[PDB]
């Protein structure tokens, strides 16, 4: 009976709590974000359940402050809520030392809020992880991901949800650290789709959104006319 | 000035292996007497007395808040307290309410319970202790007890003299006092015995 | 959370409650402690129990506690919790001093322990306190009294009682050698060696492992007077005599 | 077996049973159905025979000017949701003087809903609420959860037998953004027939419809207002 | 031998032999990172140096770090569950920053982690929180007792040291690395950043890269806290 | 704050404290009271006497007021919380009404604290039933009973404790107008009632006997062995 | 083992799912609304022939236009039928106007499902009340009669039993009720069905009968009065 | 939110088993021994640390509360600290109340009253640390021995820890009433040499004495001259 709290340790020093819902992050569709020479493109495959939804209702894609966006995976309602987490420590830091949040401090300071539902039998941890990324001209391209047990790490390229292991071998092999933003959507779409399964869940929609030098450090969705130019880039490579 | 609304004079005096402490006992109001009895002087030990003088009410309340925190440190430290512990007590009682001070200014004295060696001492109204060898004024005519105890009081007197100083000195004061007087009492502590005299005083 | 909680203060299926019931057995293999109402004055009588050779003899005594200046009480059961107990009865005594200028009554005093006692066994989820212990004292109101507080909270004005180990042994000899209204200080002193001798399995007494206080009143002041060592030495052989003149 | 208690306890599949149970709650309720055009937002709800003498519930619930809900689940879950979400409604329009916007109140309602299942001792709230609305950005059918997420939907029915209602409702929501305002609640209530036993059938007593349009506040449809909606059904 | 009745595997009460069945959960909660740490001090230095596991090709290797900058004099090595392990940071980043305001004066290694530790007892005594599954290793230059080397445990026991290791491979460099605590002083100058690599090296069997550790140094010219880069473990990696 | 649900509902609807309470009255010593016309008597039955009781603070019927008093039973320490609340509610209500309480309102402040225990956090309920006797300020003598559930009902007689489904018994076959017409009678129906209980028999019982205005007082010892010699 | 807050597998929130299971218990009450007045009937259930009947109060004035009936344990509607009280008191204060019939029902059945043992007051329930309330007046819209379930679900009906004999007067009250009947052939229809599901034989002693007319107000009716109706049945 | 419930409840058979294994911790622990003499108080342990690599001038076995009350422990470190800082802060409100120093009972009152407290509160296990407190206060010596159940024993002299009860019987023999306190710390020595394995030598064990001149721990220098003898 060593799974049924946060408070508790098993005998060879593992909290199953935490563990248990990062298996919930791992039944969530894969986003993946990288980090590039210009900024961050995040992408999500949305996996839209029924017809019956509107197209881009359980949006995955985050505003977290105008600078960070914030791409999830996992229990979506624990998603909106460190949302809104992070969204009043980027508020608070303006408040209280007058400058946008820098990306390394934020991924912390809600990071830090994740790992204290790690600790007590009051809470459960949260289920999801969620990537971080922002642009500035000082601080450049960023990009922190933040698991359910609280720890963030820095990524040139992050691939949270199901085919998070089939992912990581397409970014991988992808040289990154060259590229402009506008040629990593027409690669994270391409990434999207191959580690899509079009056989055990059927509908998707690719949700993408940047963020860079091309948009003065705003993070913002990417337009559809430049996310037609990378869907339709993507299924000629799907073959 | 409030603490002259019911009036008062404590005094003590320190002789050699023995202690005295007077209070008058006019009890009253602005200008009106009420009782001549108003007890001053509380038995806060064996050989060791607390007298207090000023407002009445803060006599009477700083009395029984002393009395309740001797009695839990008698009964919890299983010993009679020592003059100059009783002393901090009260400093500590009278400063935990500084801002909205008790108003009363009170003078202890006692002998120590294993030397027999004669402590008094005087408080201000928020608590700041005085220890002297000579003697020690509270109350409406303290600059009547101050001058009339700088010349009488001599240092190593014996009991006899030590009442007779100390009472020529409580009377002197509070007949030149309009709100002090209407009796002087005066409790001479020595090794074995305690004697208390009340004495002839005007009741006017 | 509710898999770690015990829940300390529910009701059995039969009506009972566990926790109290439970710390009534703490206290039958405590010390034995007994009290004698007399016509001038109450006594008790506990069996020390710290009765190693490299002990000190610091504070007044091992198991008495004196609370007022009219009464004192005597403790049997968890001796860290009779401690807590017995400061919480100083601060009653003296809140009632703080209140009224005059001494606490004593049964007034018992029944507002029994009330701080009551509430663990009802609210909070704690633990009870697993004391049972004695009074003796004196008041206006009726004289001299003897309580004794199990800890349920409920209390009891005796004659003749103990607490501790052998309780019931203890009893049912107080119930036959003792007589009411015709108790004095001394046939009582008699009462408590006679008693603390068939209840402590030891083949004599020697005044290293009882302590005996008596309360009486001398000139409109209540004494508390722990006896000394040949103070119950001299009754310890005044009954170690006199069973041998009834044999 | 130990895994389904507690609502701060995953179980080893990633997974909150306590979450999922007060799903089931509102799987057994009563079937709404929510539908919007390019003009109006419908909700239609079946108040429940709960037996031969009872009126049967209210299941649709004024909110705003510009909002209605309706509830499936446990009743006094919806309407202790409801005022709050009427509250933050009269909070906006005291502070900003505005309607406030409707996806804005759903996301409200998913951060209000979300934190009883994290925290020990909390159940989730055990009711799921289709919202209709009319905000600045036209009509709008927000379906909420008792795992807190929500979801903009084109069309919604929740309750007993609703997948019936959302087998008929994905097949003609293709033709719902160009209906009239009668045309587009008969959808709804042909979605609402779809859910019922064959020995029963939509009366006028049974049948809630509640309408927000642009020009036109929220408004609840009694027995005898529904009589024009079901002249053609 | 270890017996256990009751909720001794669950909360921290005591096991029927006393032990804190579930402190002794945390020490094996330190090696489930895999990483070992090392510290030593010298006559007028003191190192830490562990490893640097960057297992993905895709990490930002300069975020993938176990050493901390607790003020400007004292650093900080860090070894178990890696959430637990920036939490105890943050603290006593905290805890050493009000040292300076309520006291003005830097804290010492001496007292940080005792007040450390003394939070991580407050964890293994109340049955509502886990221990902390992570130990810390600070290190830094008093003004009179010159280079400290103290670690703290999810115990609450913050003891002094010549040398420690923490982690997978402890034991291992403990029993090794209390071999050169032999004659005089464990060569006790600025090289014993290659007794730490050395000793290190050893108990892996790995024979470094100069980016697969990272050493953090304090000296007595040096007092504030310095991460060596790459480059300058590459000229003691080379030297050995 | 301790915060638990203590009393909760099981499968066919039962609360297990509350009735887990009630068998704590039942293994309490019992308590008898009858109303007559102009006079109320309650009746305890001591169950130990034992030569060494001070029995002037074990007595089992208090008084709530000058004009109600009652007698509990069930545990008793738990009584003398509800019996001292009682006692301070009474006097709030001679503060704020300026007129003695009706036995009813101390009745339903007694059964409504006991109500709230049944359903508050981190509480059990009182394992105590009470016996309340009073006088209006008509003068119409009052008998109630509360229960550990917090549900009071008036009576003509009733009987609690152990025993008291024999005690009721009794009570429900003998309880007439011509018993409840002198008021010595109806203190000795209390009193054969009693004996029915008493499995050791004797002048072993607590009874305390209130009239109108010079209220209550509680029998004495000798004073009980005259009704006993008399019914004997 | 389970804590209060906990949904079944079905969703059906153990805690209240047992305390409808107290209310089968209690004692049946019969409500009937006709368009000139609502009727409570209620047995009583006389346990012992010591017990005074009159203090059995399972009927109670909320105002002088509302009356309630309860079933179950009766301890526990008395903090439900104060907060009935005030209520009504509170409307009076704040709007001088009788308070509706629905509106104290839905503010008595919010304080149902308001209870918890994680933070929810310094002093609040621990359990739900294991009561079914007959709220029964006439108000602006005229007589009306309204259930509440401990579950918060609050319905109106035109006659409805409850209690431990309510399955079987409920079919009962199907049968004889129509929507054109008397307030005198309700109070006549009250009985035979009390008649058929008492224990005891009714008589006027064992029975508990209050009307609430749009002229007159909430009544009880007295000893020499329900003589009158029960030689009629 | 913290537990409000106690994790130390009553056993069937009357027993607090949380303090009863809480002593099973402190028998566990390292030898502390505790002498009053006629003109002091020693009290001595066991500082064995596990290796060389251990600083022996970091952390202290043998705390000071005051200048003149000094106290030693066996059971748990940690659990000791939390313990012995509340002791200098309670031994600091009793002086800023009395503007003297406290005597030596009434700081053992107040740790032991904490240490209850522990064994009652919600949420939290006892100590498991027992506590040899001596002191110097009224030109008397005093030594007491505080339990984890919040009981405490003024003792002339006794031992904890591993061996305990093998070495209160070697206080039993070799403690005269009349010792000095010179002659006190060499049978203080010796009780933690019936059982020690190995050869002590000054930093393996730790010595504090309480005198009139206040209470001090002995330097390792002067330990290595108690030891020649």
């Amino acid at each position: 009976g060593y799974d049924l709290s946060a408070s508790t340790f098993s005998p060879d020093g593992r909290v199953f709590q935490v563990e248990y819902a990062m298996k919930a992050v791992e039944n969530s569709s894969t986003a993946i974000g990288i980090r590039c020479k210009d900024g961050v493109v995040f992408g999500v495959e949305k996996l839209v359940l029924s017809k019956l939804y509107e197209e881009g209702s359980n949006k995955r894609l985050f505003n977290v402050d105008r600078h960070v966006g914030m791409a999830v995976a996992g229990l979506l309602a624990d998603a909106r809520s460190l949302a809104d987490i992070a969204r009043e420590e980027a508020s608070n830091f303006r408040s209280n030392f007058g400058y946008n949040i820098p990306l390394k401090h934020l991924a912390d300071r809600v990071a830090m809020y994740v790992h204290a539902y790690t600790l007590y039998s009051a809470v459960r941890p949260f289920g999801c992880s969620f990537m971080l990324g922002s642009y500035s001209v000082n601080d450049g391209a960023q990009l922190y991901m933040i698991d359910p047990s609280g720890v963030s790490y820095g990524y040139w390229g992050c691939a949270i949800g199901k085919a998070r292991q089939a992912a990581k071998t397409e970014i991988e092999k992808l040289q990154m650290k060259e590229m402009t933003c506008r040629d990593i959507v027409k690669e994270v779409a391409k990434i999207i789709y191959i580690v899509h399964d079009e056989v055990k869940d059927k509908a998707f929609e690719l949700e993408l959104s940047w963020v860079g030098e091309l948009t003065n450090g705003r993070h913002e969705i990417v337009p559809k006319d430049i996310r037609e130019e990378a869907e339709k880039y993507a299924k000629e490579s799907l073959k | 000035s409030i603490m002259s609304y019911n009036g008062g004079a404590v005094m003590a005096m320190k002789g050699k292996n023995c202690v005295a402490i007077a209070a008058d006992r006019r009890f009253g109001i602005q200008a009106q007497m009420v009782t001549t009895d108003f007890q001053k002087i509380f038995p806060m030990g064996d050989r060791l007395y607390i007298g207090l003088a000023g407002l009445a009410t803060d006599v009477q309340t700083v009395a029984q808040r002393l009395k309740f925190r001797l009695n839990l440190y008698e009964l919890k430290e299983g010993r009679q307290i020592k003059p100059y512990t009783l002393m901090s007590m009260v400093a500590n009682l009278l400063y935990e309410k500084r801002f909205g001070p008790y108003y009363t200014e009170p003078v202890i004295a006692g002998l120590d319970p294993k030397t027999f060696k004669p402590f008094i001492c005087s408080l201000d109204l928020i608590g700041c202790p005085m220890v002297t060898d000579d003697f020690v004024v509270s109350g409406t005519c303290a600059e009547q007890m101050y001058g009339m105890c700088e010349s009488l009081w001599e240092p190593n007197m014996d009991p006899d003299h030590l009442f007779e100083t100390i009472s020529q000195a409580m009377l002197n004061a509070v007949d030149r006092d309009a709100v002090s007087g209407m009796g002087v009492i005066v409790h001479i502590i020595e090794k074995d015995k305690i004697t208390t005299r009340t004495l002839k005083a005007r009741m006017d | 959370s509710r898999r770690y909680d015990s829940r300390t203060t529910i009701f059995s299926p039969e009506g009972r409650l566990y926790q109290v019931e439970y710390a009534m057995e703490a206290i039958g293999h405590a010390g034995t402690c007994l009290g004698i109402l007399a016509n001038d004055g109450v006594l008790l009588a506990a069996e020390r129990r710290n009765i190693h050779k490299l002990l000190d003899e610091v504070f007044f005594s091992e198991k008495i506690y004196k609370l007022n200046e009219d009464m004192a009480c005597s403790v049997a059961g968890i001796t860290s919790d009779a401690n807590v107990l017995t400061n919480e009865l100083r601060l009653i005594a003296q809140r009632y001093l703080l209140q009224y200028q005059e001494p606490i009554p004593c049964e007034q005093l018992v029944t507002a322990l029994c009330d701080i006692k009551q509430a663990y066994t009802q609210f909070g989820g704690k633990r009870p306190f697993g004391v049972s212990l004695l009074y003796i004292g004196w008041d206006k109101h009726y004289g001299f009294q003897l309580y004794q507080s199990d800890p349920s909270g409920n209390y009891g004005g005796w004659k003749a009682t103990c607490i501790g180990n052998n309780s019931a042994a203890a009893v049912s000899m107080l119930k036959q050698d003792y007589k009411e209204g015709e108790m004095t200080l001394k046939s009582a002193l008699a009462l408590a060696i006679k008693v603390l001798n068939k209840t402590m399995d030891v083949s004599k007494l020697s005044a290293e492992k009882v302590e005996i206080a008596t309360l009486t009143r001398e000139n409109g002041k209540t004494v508390i007077r722990v006896l000394k060592q040949k103070e119950v030495e001299q009754l310890i052989k005044k009954h170690e005599e006199e069973e041998a003149k009834a044999e | 077996n130990q895994y389904d208690n507690d609502v701060t306890v995953w179980s080893p599949q990633g997974r909150i049973h306590q979450i999922e149970y007060a799903m089931e709650a509102v799987k057994q309720g009563s079937a709404t159905v929510g539908l919007k055009s390019k003009t109006h937002a419908v909700l239609v709800a079946l108040k429940r025979a709960q037996s031969e003498l009872a009126a049967h519930q209210k299941k649709i619930l004024h909110v705003d000017n510009h909002i209605g809900i309706s509830i499936a689940g446990l009743t006094a879950d919806a309407r202790l949701l409801c005022n709050f979400m009427r509250q933050e409604c009269l909070d906006s329009r005291f502070v900003f003087d505005r309607p406030l916007p409707v996806s804005r109140l759903v996301s409200l309602i998913g951060s209000k809903t979300q934190i009883p299942t994290q925290r020990y001792g909390r159940r989730p709230y055990g009711v799921g609420l289709l919202i209709a609305g009319y905000d600045d950005m036209g009509p709008h059918i927000f379906q909420t959860c008792p795992s807190a997420n929500y979801f903009d939907c084109r069309a919604m029915s929740i309750g007993a037998r609703s997948q019936s209602a959302r087998t008929y409702l994905e097949r003609h929501m293709s033709e719902f953004m160009e209906c009239n305002l009668n045309e587009l609640v008969k959808h709804g209530l042909r979605a609402l027939r779809e859910t019922l036993p064959a020995e029963q059938d939509l009366t006028t007593k049974n049948v809630s419809i509640g309408i927000v349009g642009k020009d036109l506040e929220f408004t609840i449809y009694d027995d005898d207002d529904v009589s024009p909606f079901l002249e053609g059904l | 031998r270890g017996s256990s009745a009751g909720f001794d595997r669950h909360i921290t009460i005591f096991s029927p032999e006393g032990r804190l069945y579930q402190v002794e959960y945390a020490f094996k909660a330190i090696n489930q990172g895999g990483l070992t740490s090392v510290a030593v001090r010298g006559k007028d230095c003191a190192v830490i140096v562990t490893q640097k596991k960057v297992p993905d090709k895709l990490l930002d290797s300069s975020t993938v770090t176990h050493l901390f900058k607790i003020t400007e004099n004292i650093g900080c090595v860090m070894t178990g569950m890696t959430a637990d392990s920036r939490s105890q940071v943050q603290r006593a980043r905290y805890e050493a920053a009000n040292w300076k305001y309520k006291y003005g004066y830097e804290i010492p290694v001496d007292m940080l982690c005792k007040r450390i530790a003394d939070i991580s007892q407050v964890y293994t005594q109340n049955a509502e929180m886990r221990p902390l599954g992570c130990c810390m290793i600070l290190i830094g230059i008093d003004e009179e007792q010159g280079p400290q080397v103290y670690k703290c445990d999810p115990a609450g026991y913050y003891c002094g040291f010549k040398a420690t290791a923490a982690g997978v491979k402890q034991t291992e460099s403990t029993s090794f690395l209390e071999k050169k605590v032999k004659k005089k002083f464990d060569w006790t100058f600025e090289q014993t950043v290659e007794t730490a690599i050395t000793c290190l090296s050893t108990v892996l069997s790995i024979d470094f890269k100069p980016s697969e550790i990272e050493v953090g140094v304090v000296t007595v010219e040096n007092p504030k806290f310095r991460i060596l880069t790459e480059a300058e473990i590459d000229a003691h990696l080379v030297a050995l | 704050s301790y915060d638990r649900a203590i009393t909760v509902f099981s499968p066919d609807g039962h609360l297990f404290q509350v009735e887990y309470a009630q068998e704590a009255v039942k293994k309490g010593s019992t308590a008898v009271g009858v109303r007559g016309r102009d006079i109320v008597v309650l009746g305890v039955e001591k169950k130990s006497v034992a030569k060494l009781q001070d029995e002037r603070t074990v007595r089992k019927i208090c008084a709530l007021d000058d004009n109600v008093c009652m007698a509990f039973a069930g545990l008793t320490a738990d009584a003398r919380i509800v019996i001292n609340r009682a006692r301070v509610e009474c006097q709030s209500h001679r503060l704020t009404v300026e007129d003695p309480v009706t036995v009813e309102y101390i009745t339903r402040y007694i059964a409504s604290l006991k109500q709230r225990y049944t359903q508050s956090n981190g509480r059990r309920p009182f394992g105590i039933s009470a016996l309340i006797v009073g006088f209006d300020f008509d003068g119409t003598p009052r008998l109630y009973q509360t229960d550990p559930s917090g549900t009071y009902h008036a009576w003509k007689a009733n009987a609690i404790g152990r025993g008291a489904k024999s005690v009721r018994e009794f009570l429900e076959k003998n309880y007439t107008d011509e018993a409840i017409e002198t008021d010595d009678l109806t203190i000795k129906l209390v009193i054969k009632a009693l004996l029915e209980v008493v499995q050791s028999g004797g002048k072993n019982i607590e009874l305390a006997v209130m009239r109108r205005d010079q209220s209550l007082k509680i029998l004495n010892p000798e004073e009980i062995e005259k009704y006993v010699a008399e019914i004997e | 083992d389970r804590g209060v807050n906990t949904f079944s597998p079905e969703g059906r929130l153990f805690q209240v799912e047992y305390a409808i299971e107290a209310i089968k218990l209690g004692s049946t009450a019969i409500g009937i609304q006709t368009s000139e007045g609502v009727c409570l009937a209620v047995e009583k259930r006389i346990t012992s022939p010591l017990m005074e009947p009159s203090s059995i109060e399972k009927i109670v004035e909320i105002d002088a236009h509302i009356g309630c009936a309860m079933s179950g344990l009766i301890a526990d509607a008395k903090t439900l039928i104060d907060k009935a009280r005030v209520e009504t008191q509170n409307h009076w204060f704040t709007y001088n106007e009788t308070m509706t019939v629905e509106s104290v029902t839905q503010a008595v059945s919010n304080l149902a499902l308001q209870f918890g043992e994680e933070d929810a007051d310094p002093g609040a329930m621990s359990r739900p009340f294991g009561v079914a309330l007959l709220f029964g007046g006439v108000d602006e819209k005229g007589p009306q009669l309204f259930h509440m379930d401990p579950s918060g679900t609050f319905v109106q009906c035109d006659a409805r039993a409850i209690g431990s004999a309510s399955e079987g007067a409920q079919s009962s009250l199907q049968e004889v009720y129509h929507k054109s009947m008397t307030l005198k052939e309700a109070i006549k229809s009250s009985l035979i069905i009390l008649k058929q599901v008492m224990e005891e034989k009714l008589n006027a002693t064992n029975i508990e009968l209050a009307t609430v007319q749009p002229g007159q107000n909430f009544h009880m009716f007295t000893k020499e009065e329900l003589e009158e109706v029960i030689k009629d049945i | 939110r913290g537990y409000s419930f106690s994790l130390t409840t009553f056993s069937p058979s009357g027993k607090l088993v949380q303090i009863e294994y809480a002593l099973a911790a402190v028998a566990g622990g390292a030898p502390s021994v505790g002498i009053k003499a006629a003109n002091g108080v020693v009290l001595a342990t066991e500082k064995k640390q596990k290796s060389i690599l251990y600083d022996e001038r970091s952390v202290h076995k043998v705390e000071p509360i005051t200048k003149h009350i000094g106290l030693v422990y066996s059971g748990m470190g940690p659990d000791y600290r939390v313990l012995v800082h509340r002791a200098r802060k309670l031994a600091q409100q009793y002086y800023l109340v009395y503007q003297e120093p406290i005597p030596t009972a009434q700081l053992v009152q107040r740790v032991a009253s904490v240490m209850q407290e522990y064994t009652q509160s919600g949420g939290v296990r006892p100590f498991g640390v027992s506590l040899l407190i001596c002191g110097w206060n009224e030109g008397r010596p005093y030594l007491f021995q505080s339990d984890p159940s919040g009981a405490y024993f003024a003792w002339k002299a006794t031992a904890m820890g591993k061996n305990y009860v093998n070495g209160k019987t070697f206080l039993e023999k070799r403690y005269n009433e009349d010792l000095e306190l010179e002659d006190a710390i060499h049978t203080a020595i010796l009780t933690l040499k019936e059982s020690f394995e190995g050869q002590m030598t000054e930093d393996n064990i730790e010595v504090g004495i309480c005198n009139e001149a206040g209470f001090r721990r002995l330097t390792p220098t002067e330990v290595k001259d108690y030891l020649a003898a």
